[PDB]
DNA sequence: CACGTATGCTATAATGTGAGTCTGACGCGG
DNA sequence: TCCGCGTCAGACTCGTAGGATTATAGCATACGTGAG
């Protein structure tokens, strides 16, 4: 994102900085649910081969 | 890319000749006398009629093709027992046969546990009655309300409605996702847990030891009666077949064996402990 | 100006932004939507009216008979919500519909004068929505979650590369109806326009126009601009439009008049263009070689022969030009097609099109959908017209037509549900405009393209499906039957419609068990939006783009509330102020800014309307009754944010809260919390189990009261007035004359729900808030629900918390709690689980519910009464029998060991088993209630009969007290009317009230009032009779159960669970923990004052977590409690009401720029001491979300409490007595006990039952299951050495049947030897492969 | 099999076998009856459709939907999928002498120990109790031993304490990414329902105590006990299988 | 001989069908 | 070499819910086995 968050958590994000934060946060959380799958599929392919 | 069994067959039926009245009479007279070609043409020409009835007979049991094939069996019996001498048309007579054979197959094959036509016919009347009740009673029919209307037994109405209850798939996953199928919940009841099977082994082994702890003529008259050591479970009177050959002395000795063994369970530490069991 | 319940306890507000609009009713969507479905509208096609008019009238295939719809009506519900929940039936109304069978003559042309048969037929019961927003389906409260789907209309999208490593952007249009086949247009790498009907095989786009009867030349006239070529004398000329060239390179020397403008081989800039246009250039001379390639528009034929020289859409040549000239044509219309802006797409598509005329096109379309089947002309016309041009099979709906027309830039919103020939061409035009460069592609993630379906639309659709199934049956029977004997009800079946709707409200993905741990859980579940289930996305289908926060979610959808899981991003909580527009798009309130001044005029803007205006931020500073203080205000438009001048600003955010959802609005210092942690915080508040003592939150936001009231779990006063009678069961209020209607008696009765089971087996208890003889207004809280304090929402309990390590007892989030917490029974919770015992009928015989049970201790049977049912109030523990039952056994063929055993004790105990319902193992509690459901015919149990005696007498008492209080209240009014113009005070009281039918006065308005009160009295007199007969009938009524089932006994247990190690606790900043140890009071860190801390939380679970909210909550919590401790001290010493008033006013009016004013004074002395008594256990403070308390305000509040500004204190270790070597942050964190109790999750198994086919042990604690030893877990043993451990796990522990018993025997024998075998799963595998017809044999050594 | 409700429940293979038999027998009939060839053909198509559905449903085009709309599970489907029989019932299974519960800290423990709830351990070592009970002659037989455990008699606790001594138990956490996701410990009987985990091994399990749960497994044989104590013990697995750096360390 | 189960026949003419779509990726075969 | 086809996609946990859906005709002779 071209606009960074100027604030910190002690300062309090404002409504716009918090909303902009959400994107990164949720992509992180979705990443843990979804990517652990291709990660895990790689573990299993490796195990079968060796 | 016509690959579908259905569209292929319906293409082949369309490709047939359609029969008239006088043509039906010519073919039908030759057919009953035993013409090969006449039979084939009357069947092949009237396939369209089966399909029409088969089309208004789906979503009830089998698939369209299934219904079609069954209906076709009715067409053959129709051609077999058609009367061309009677002025009345074939289509009218065939319709009965086609509907009959389709319905009969739908009453048998549809249900995994094969339900007899007799119960099915009874069920029809119960259901039709329920419908008329529902239209006037804004609520739905009770078993007792249906029984009152037919003047029949509540028990008999309930037995029938029970047989209406249709079958659950074991292979079907239930937890919405394919999380667990019903098979995985439902345990083998006929198979005992190793805990239970081991307990019976302990009792069976203890018996041999218990038989070789009392009197030699007390374990030889108690065991062979219950079928514990013997091969066949005999009665007080039947223990005479071995060597006992008595009725009174067998009954005194059976109970004498059990009385000395009741003291053996009181002293080991069971008796009232193993009475709840 | 504060209400009565607020006078008892006022929350201090640190908010500074005045709220122009109040939080709406939070359960608006569910109620409005379903209300529209059942709502009787004559015109406005909504729910049923629409459904009937759409399908009906149904006319027969013969056309003699037709069935037409008149009107419908819902019968009143057979059972109340209460009886439905108990009995386990759907709460529904019978649907009675008036239908008229009209018959035509076949002999007369259309004579309707034969038979009209009109009757009111039953078609199903429709489930009704509760006042709260729920449905009770088979005795279970369920919510039908609103859905989010792609809006009907048109959408222009594009594979951004994807296909062809060429990397070509292929543009496509998709026309989406509400019902019908989809119409796709798409481009091919070679720039040929294609049509996919119903996403089937590809067809050339021009073919569809031929089917709509377009000649080649008409098609070309539609897409292409004509360019005229005049052939003058011998030289070639063409009519020029100055611009057309524009950004092209001149292929010839362009000469105009006599003078050369372009140089040949140079690019024509803007100067050349304006020079040519101003010179008024209309003819330019051109070489003959330039036309080689140009496309002719019309058919040009030889006027002499009358044969075609060139067909339309044909590439011209030098010789075709020559032939054209000499025939006598000196004008040639050619397609303007200059690449770049005007592409020849349709021209090339016509060359790909194998079809010629309309018929050939209709045949090819017919052959696509129905490949193989020979065409007929009737068949092809019928199919094509029935695809997109039939009113019955195609319907864009109002929203489809509206979004369609706006996408094609129309003026008219409303129109036809069927696609016009004009529509299709306009869509193709726009597609090609986009592939030209003049146009943009619609966004799929844009909320302007995602629409909300709540309930009413979805119930409507299922109901239409039911009707469609009925239409086939109806039309079928109308044609076959004789018309005159046959009435309409013998044709209609109710079971198809009832089945369609039952499957929606019962089987459907969006119908799910209400989430009922706590009020917030309920309220948030009812405002859920799911993109999943039918007509939506799947987890497989769902990408990464859909899941992420879209710019348009601002003010409509919460960006911080979504399941952390596979459903992340597909499920969304609705925002606070958000609502559905008439068409079902989401919209958000905004304050209109007029001439720079910010009005209170409030406009709800849809996603698409929002893009157009510049909206200022809520935090933007307004100047005292007019415009913005600051010159450059921070605003947002076009989906992005920056500074703007004041004149540019159009609108502004209504509240600072509107971005956030309900759940997140309850997090105090959200502003200081990372969005991830905040998500889990809002998510765990829903898991909070209500405690025995519902404790308010000291650090709140203000949404607390809104949520508690709107959830419906609190009893709120409609009428108000003064409380006549309080009871731990009921509240009767006498209404005030101003709201009290003069018709009925003016006494409201709220019956409180006592200790009842939830879906999660939690406890639902209503307690009375107000005292006897308290005055209350409309909308005052009369009784508190389960997790609510005086009107405010109370999900858990606030605690003195200190941030510091303990002896590893708070290692990784692990929590150290004081014994004082357990003692004070805070976080003690009571669970209410329902257990049923079913008496069925088997092939062997009916099961008996007798107390007479083979092989059972007198200890066990002591607790069962005559019938075999446990007593009310009886405490029970695992294995105790609740309802005794025995399964009849037929010819039990016992063995010699069993026959000798049965002979020894002689306890033959008849031919019967023991299948008694007994308390599940380890669960222990008190029987609160028992219910018995019997079939009508079978003789009632002794215990069932005494239960009915109780219900009957209790019913009689209830109704009697109704008529008595209602008669007393009604004559109390007659007494006041009679005094009006007839003074008889003492004289009227002496004669009996029962003999007042004679009493009147002169004929005025007051005599008419006496008549009203007398007619009501008698109305209530008969009403009481028919009510009592209804109650008596329901109590005697024997219930229709499942087939097989003779009777059912439902036992309700109550268990009290104590807090304990393993139990899961959290805060509201997403901060979880498991309790590790309960420390003695002596051991816990204590203050200089000697007061021990309740909880010791680990400092290291804060800076890593980046939820700083919890620490601000702790500092403010201590400051709140600081002021509570001062008020507690002043109340202990009585002191002056004047002095308390002083301190409390200085306190409420602290904040630097506090919005909330509290002019204490007006409060009467009695109101003030009731207020102080509540403020004593800590002054409750509200920190709005994004308009919260500042650090400086919190430190200022701490100074008012004489607590430290650092909010750190000197602490002493309870064990040693020595001081901790540095100050520790202490204060009050509001903590929650989540549903995840160790009591429930704890499970263990040695040996148990085993699965049917695989012979492996079952899974799950409810099935007494072994833990799954997965591939992952196997590999670990493989990495190690552990080969015996692995074989164990594969064989004697799972399948190996012989092995497991043999090894059990060895372990009791103490041999610890395995003796392995063959796993039964492998034997199955073999059988499964041989069933495929593959020979798989074991080859021996 | 009969469900409790009096209803029956069956495999979809029964529906597929019945399809095949009905159409096959109907084909026998139409051959006995000398039916015209178009009808014979339709029946032969339908017979091949039914067998192909029975072997592998969904491969031959549109799979045959049963009762809900879900395609009937065929023979190949029970072998094939991850869910088939290989991955689900054969490369991993559900297991006897297995338990689970919430985990919580045990800072008092030594590295080779773990807090095991009393009631959980009572159940896991049931056969081992039965065995010592009969060798002490405190229990006359197994069913009396079971009833002594059911009554949870005071002498039983003392015997259970004696069995657990020097007996290793496997703790497992999902997901098991690497071999240290299973470790052996000597158990310590504790009052309370939560498993107590040593802090220093929390790294290998990726265990944090905000409600995670662990599987418990009892190695039965002498061989399995020795493999747990020597190979899989916490103390003996200090270094990781990947890098040479230690995984067990204070935090 | 009664009870359960099955195969029989009905004569106005009627004779042609009919769900949900959209993941993104990769590796062969025609 | 371009494009329909078909095989892929983490590990354990618990809590669940529904049996719902459907229509078939009615009656006589024949086929076959079991009770008194
Ligand atoms: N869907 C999930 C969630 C969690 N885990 C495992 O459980 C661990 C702990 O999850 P969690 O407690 O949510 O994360 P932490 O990093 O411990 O953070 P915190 O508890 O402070 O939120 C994850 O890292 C992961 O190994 C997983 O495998 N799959
Ligand atoms: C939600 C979730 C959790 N877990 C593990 C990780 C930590 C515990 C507690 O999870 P919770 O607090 O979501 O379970 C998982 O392993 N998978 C999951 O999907
Ligand atoms: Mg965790």
């Amino acid at each position: 994102i071209e606009t960074p968050i100027t604030a910190n958590f002690r300062e309090g994000l404002n409504v716009l900085q918090y909303f902009i934060s959400t994107h990164g946060a949720r992509k992180g959380l979705a990443d843990t649910a979804l990517k652990t799958a291709n990660s895990g599929y790689l573990t299993r392919r490796l195990v079968d081969v060796a | 890319r016509v690959l579908d069994a259905t569209q292929l067959y319906l293409g082949e039926i369309g490709y047939s000749p359609l029969l008239t009245a006088e043509e039906e009479v010519y073919f039908a007279r030759r057919a009953l006398r035993g013409d090969v070609a006449s039979r084939r043409r009357m069947i092949e020409s009237n396939l369209r009629l089966v399909v029409k009835i088969a089309r208004r007979y789906g979503n009830r049991g089998l698939a369209l093709l299934d219904l079609i094939e069954e209906g076709n069996l009715g067409l053959i019996r129709a051609v077999e027992k058609f009367d061309p001498e009677r002025g009345f048309r074939f289509s009218t007579y065939a319709t009965w046969w086609i509907r009959q054979t389709i319905e009969r197959a739908i009453m048998n094959q549809t249900r995994t546990i094969r339900l007899p036509i007799h119960i099915v016919k009874e069920l029809n009347v119960y259901l039709r009655t329920a419908r008329e009740l529902s239209h006037k009673l804004d609520h739905e029919p009770s078993a007792e309300e249906i029984a009152e209307q037919l003047d029949k037994p509540v028990d008999d109405v309930s037995r029938m409605l029970r047989l209406n209850e249709r079958i659950t798939s074991v292979d079907t996953p239930l937890g919405g996702d394919s999380e667990k199928a019903l098979l995985d919940i439902l345990a083998d009841e006929k198979e005992n847990g190793p805990e239970d099977t081991t307990q019976d082994d302990d009792m069976k082994q203890s018996i041999v030891k218990w038989l070789f702890e009392l009197n030699a003529k007390q374990r030889e008259v108690l065991a062979r009666r219950f079928g514990l050591l013997g091969y066949e479970a005999a009665t007080l009177e039947d223990v005479g077949r071995e060597i006992g050959l008595t009725r009174e002395r067998v009954r005194q000795i059976q109970v004498e064996g059990l009385r000395r063994l009741r003291e053996i369970l009181q002293t080991q530490g069971l008796n009232i402990e193993a009475l709840f069991l | 100006v504060y209400s009565y319940t607020e006078k008892k306890r006022i929350r201090k507000d640190f908010g500074k932004r005045p709220q122009v609009l109040d939080v709406p009713y939070l359960l608006s969507i569910q109620l409005d939507s379903f209300q529209k479905f059942i709502e009787q509208d004559p015109e406005g096609q909504y729910g049923l009216e629409a459904a009937f008019r759409s399908v009906f009238p149904i006319q027969s295939y013969s056309g003699n008979s037709e069935l037409q719809y008149v009107s419908y009506r819902l019968g009143e519900p057979v059972f109340d919500v209460q009886e439905c929940q108990i009995r386990g039936v759907t709460y529904s109304a019978p649907l009675r519909v008036k239908l008229r069978l009209v018959i035509y003559e076949r002999e007369a042309p259309e004579g309707t004068v034969k038979d009209i048969k009109e009757q009111e037929v039953y078609m199903g019961e429709i489930p009704l929505m509760t006042d709260n927003g729920t449905f009770v389906i088979n005795g279970t409260e369920r919510v039908i979650v609103s859905q989010l789907h792609r809006s009907p209309g048109v959408f222009f999208d594009s594979d951004k590369g994807k296909t062809h490593s060429s990397g070509k952007v292929l543009y496509n249009a998709r026309i989406i109806p509400y019902r019908g086949s989809w119409l796709d247009f798409e481009f091919d790498p070679k720039d040929n326009l294609f049509v996919r009907i119903d996403r089937r095989r590809k067809l050339p786009a021009t073919i569809i126009l031929r089917a709509l009867n377009y000649t080649t030349e008409q098609i070309l006239d539609l897409f292409f601009e004509k360019v005229i070529f005049e052939i003058r004398d011998n030289k070639l000329q063409m009519e020029l439009v100055p611009e057309r060239l524009r950004g092209e390179t001149a292929s010839f020397d362009i000469e105009a008049n006599g003078k050369v403008y372009v140089e040949k081989g140079r690019r024509i800039t803007a100067r050349h263009i304006r020079q040519l246009e101003k010179d008024d250039v209309k003819l330019i001379e051109v070489p003959v070689e330039y036309i080689a390639g140009k496309v002719v528009a019309k058919d040009y034929i030889d006027e002499s022969t009358g044969e075609l020289i060139c067909a339309a859409n044909m590439e011209l040549s030098l010789d075709l030009l020559a032939k054209l000239s000499q025939s006598g044509h000196k004008r040639i219309e050619t397609l303007f097609t200059n690449d770049l802006d005007h592409g020849p797409y349709i021209s090339e598509t016509l060359r790909v099109d194998p079809t010629n005329d309309r018929l050939s096109a209709l045949v090819e379309i017919y052959r696509m959908m129905r490949p193989g089947e020979p065409p007929t002309r009737e068949a092809a016309e019928s199919l094509f017209e029935n695809l997109f041009f039939s009113e019955d099979r195609y319907d864009l709906s109002a929203v489809g037509r509206m979004k369609f027309n706006r996408s094609l830039l129309r003026e008219e919103i409303e129109g036809s549900g069927i696609l016009s020939k004009d529509d299709i061409i306009d869509v193709m035009k726009k597609l090609i405009d986009i592939r030209n460069g003049k146009g943009e592609v619609d966004d799929i993630d844009h909320l302007g393209n995602r629409r909300i379906r709540s309930v009413g639309e979805m119930a409507e659709n299922q109901f239409r499906v039911g009707l469609v199934r009925v239409e086939r049956a109806v039309k079928e029977r109308l044609s076959l039957g004789d018309l005159d004997t046959l009435m309409p009800q013998d044709m209609i079946n109710a079971k198809p419609i009832s089945a369609a709707v039952k499957e929606f409200f019962g089987s459907s993905q969006l119908s799910q068990f209400m989430d009922q741990n706590n009020p917030l859980s309920e309220i948030t579940h009812k405002r859920r939006i799911s993109a999943l289930g039918p007509g939506g996305l799947t987890r497989e289908r769902a990408g990464f783009e859909v899941r992420d926060v879209h710019p348009t979610h601002y003010g409509r959808v919460c960006p911080i509330e979504t399941p952390e899981g596979p459903n992340i991003g597909l499920i969304n909580s609705l925002s606070v102020y958000a609502q559905t527009n008439e068409y079902g798009f989401l919209e958000t309130p905004y304050r209109k800014v007029t001439d720079g001044v910010v009005t209170d005029e409030i406009h709800y803007l849809s996603a698409i309307e929002e893009g157009n205006y510049v909206i200022a931020q809520a935090n933007s500073n307004l100047d005292e009754e007019g415009h913005f203080v600051e010159d450059l205000v921070t605003c947002r438009s076009k989906g992005e944010s920056s500074l703007f001048s004041r004149d540019q600003v159009d609108y502004m955010d209504v509240s600072t809260q509107q971005v956030v959802s309900v759940g997140a609005s309850l997090i105090p210092f959200l502003e200081h919390d990372d969005a991830n942690r905040a998500l889990m915080g809002a998510n765990m508040q829903r898991q909070a189990v209500p405690t025995l003592r519902a404790d308010k939150p000291l650090v709140g936001t203000g949404m607390e009261r809104a949520v508690a009231v709107d959830s419906g779990v609190t009893a709120v006063a409609k009428r108000g007035g003064v409380v006549q009678y309080v009871d731990a069961s009921r509240i009767v209020i006498k209404v005030n004359e101003d709201e009290m209607y003069p018709g009925e008696a003016g006494i409201d009765i709220y019956n409180l729900t006592k200790y009842t089971r939830s879906n999660q087996n939690t406890c639902i208890n209503q307690m009375p808030c107000v005292s006897l003889g308290e005055p209350v207004e409309r909308g005052d809280v009369l009784a508190d629900g389960p997790s609510t304090d005086l009107g405010e929402l109370a999900l858990g309990q606030n605690m003195r918390v200190a941030f510091m390590p303990w002896n590893g007892y708070n290692f990784e989030d692990s929590i150290l709690v004081s014994e004082r917490v357990v003692q004070e029974d805070r976080f003690t919770t009571i669970h209410i689980q329902e257990l049923a015992c079913v008496s069925r009928d088997t092939k062997l015989g009916p099961e008996e519910i007798t107390a007479d049970i083979p092989n059972v201790g007198e200890a066990a049977l002591s607790k069962l009464d005559e019938s075999g049912i446990v007593y009310i109030g009886a405490e029970v523990t695992g294995g105790d029998i609740l309802v005794g039952k025995v399964t009849p056994k037929g010819e039990t063929q016992l063995t010699p060991e069993e026959k000798l055993l049965r002979a020894i004790f002689g306890e033959k105990a008849s031919d019967v088993k023991d299948s008694s319902l007994r308390v599940p193992n380890g669960v222990s509690g008190t029987v609160i209630d028992v219910q018995v459901f019997t079939r009508d015919g079978v003789e009632k149990d002794k215990r069932a009969l005494e239960i009915e005696e109780m219900q009957l007498k209790q019913a009689k008492k209830d109704l009697s007290e109704e008529l008595q209080i209602l008669e007393a209240g009604l004559f109390s009014r007659i007494r006041a009317v009679l005094v009006a113009g007839g003074v008889e005070a003492e004289k009227l009281d002496k004669l009996p009230r029962d003999r007042w039918l004679e009493l009147g006065l002169t004929d005025e308005e007051k005599q008419n009032q006496l008549e009203q009160l007398a007619e009501q009295y008698d109305e209530l007199k008969h009403e009481f009779e028919k009510k009592l007969e209804a109650k008596r009938r329901k109590i005697t009524q024997g219930d229709d159960l499942a087939p097989g089932v003779l009777k059912i006994v439902k036992v309700y247990l109550a268990v009290k669970r104590r807090i304990q190690p393993g139990d899961k606790m959290a805060g509201r900043h997403g901060n979880k923990g498991v309790i590790s140890k309960i420390n003695p009071i002596e051991d816990m860190p204590y203050d200089e004052n000697g007061t021990p801390v309740d909880i010791v939380l680990n400092p290291l679970g804060v800076p890593s977590r980046m939820n700083i909210g919890q620490i601000l909550e702790t500092h403010l919590g201590m400051a709140a409690k600081g002021i509570g401790d001062k008020i507690n001290a002043m109340l202990k010493q009585q002191q002056e009401v004047a002095k308390l008033r002083e301190f409390i006013q200085r306190a409420y009016d602290l904040g630097a720029d506090v919005r909330q004013k509290v002019d204490l004074s007006t409060f009467s002395d009695e109101e003030v001491m009731r207020l102080a008594e509540n403020l004593r256990k800590g002054m409750p403070i509200a920190t709005p979300v994004f308009d919260g308390a500042k650090e400086a305000e919190i430190k200022e509040l701490l100074k008012l409490g004489d607590l430290p500004t650092s909010g750190q204190i000197r602490l002493y270790d309870g064990r040693t007595g020595e001081q901790f070597e540095r100050p520790v942050t202490v204060g009050y964190m509001y903590m929650l006990k989540l549903n995840h109790l160790v009591d429930d999750k704890m499970h263990a198994r040695s040996t148990g039952s085993y699965s049917l086919v695989t012979q492996q042990p079952l899974g799950g604690k409810a099935q007494f299951g072994g833990q799954r030893f997965g591939e992952m877990e196997v590999w670990a043993l493989e990495a190690y050495g552990a080969a015996y451990t692995l074989q164990e796990m594969l064989t004697v522990k799972s399948d190996d049947v012989n092995g497991r018993t043999k090894m059990y025997k060895n372990i009791v024998d103490g041999n610890h030897q395995m003796e392995p075998g063959m796993p039964e799963s492998f034997n199955v595998l073999l059988k499964e492969i041989r069933s495929l017809g593959i020979n798989i044999e074991l080859e021996d050594e | 099999v009969p469900l409790d409700g009096g209803r029956f429940a069956t495999s979809d293979l029964n529906d597929l076998y019945r399809r095949v038999i009905n159409r096959n027998n109907r084909l026998k009939r139409l051959l006995d009856l000398a039916a015209p060839d178009i009808i014979v053909r339709n029946e032969k198509r339908m017979l091949q459709e039914a067998v192909d559905a029975l072997l592998d449903n969904g491969r031959r085009g549109r799979a045959i939907t049963g009762s809900n709309k879900r395609p009937l599970k065929s023979l190949a489907d029970m072998i094939k999928g991850k869910q088939g029989r290989f991955r689900q019932n054969l490369l991993g299974k559900r297991v006897d002498y297995s338990g689970r519960s919430v985990i919580t800290v045990g800072p008092y423990l030594r590295l080779h120990q773990c807090g095991l709830p009393k009631k959980m351990a009572l159940e896991l070592f049931k056969p081992f109790i039965y065995g010592k009970l009969e060798l002490r002659g405190l229990a006359t037989t197994i069913k009396a031993a079971k009833k002594m455990v059911e009554r949870e008699e005071a002498v039983v606790w003392d015997i259970l304490d004696e069995v657990i001594r020097e007996h290793p138990v496997l703790l497992n956490r999902a997901p098991t990414l690497h071999r240290l996701g299973i470790q052996a410990f000597e158990p310590v009987l504790i009052e309370g329902k939560a498993i107590q985990l040593h802090p220093l091994v929390c790294a290998a399990y990726n265990a944090d105590f905000d409600g995670d749960q662990m599987a418990v497994h009892v190695p039965l044989t002498l061989e399995a006990q020795l493999e747990a104590r020597a190979l899989m013990m916490s103390t003996n697995n200090i270094l990781s299988p990947a890098n040479g750096e230690p995984i067990i360390v204070p935090s």
